[PDB]
């Protein structure tokens, strides 16, 4: 599916990922797409911060939704 | 208190903070912008009622008067 992962910098990218993919693998996909360190990436959906070891299903995230990607102070 | 100029913002996104350094911001409440230039991604906000201060995502806080009412 496609989820709209919107970085805090305003870079809204449409990410193609499986509903059963881990947030870890999602970060890998974004690390391929834009090239961002997974640890630095904090995905927040509806106010829920997503853990690496959990999937899109663990937080009940439907496709074609907008997730906010807030980066750590790792890149600053 | 020297930081008496509390710039007012409104929290749009309901964000539950797990760490104490992070601020649990309930959607629809009021927050004070402590620092907004120290960092770009995470800002310092303080809950108006709860009095709790902490780090929150920049685009989760929308300053009042600024762009919330031009009508």
């Amino acid at each position: 599916m496609q989820i709209f992962v919107k970085t805090l910098t305003g870079k809204t990218i449409t990410l193609e990922v499986e509903s059963s993919d881990t947030i870890d693998n999602v970060k890998s996909k974004i690390q391929d797409k834009e090239g961002i360190p997974p640890d630095q990436q904090r995905l927040i959906f509806a106010g829920k911060q997503l853990e690496d070891g959990r999937t899109l299903s663990d937080y009940n995230i439907q496709k074609e939704s907008t997730l906010h990607l807030v980066l750590r102070l790792r890149g600053g | 208190m020297a930081s008496k100029s509390k710039k007012r913002g409104i929290v749009q996104y309901d964000f539950m903070a797990e760490s104490q350094d992070e601020l649990t911001i309930k959607s629809g409440d009021k927050v004070y912008i402590l620092d907004d230039k120290k960092s770009k991604d995470w800002w310092m906000c303080q809950l108006v009622d709860s009095g709790k201060s902490g780090l929150v995502p920049a685009q989760f806080i929308e300053p009042v008067r600024d762009k919330k009412h031009t009508e």
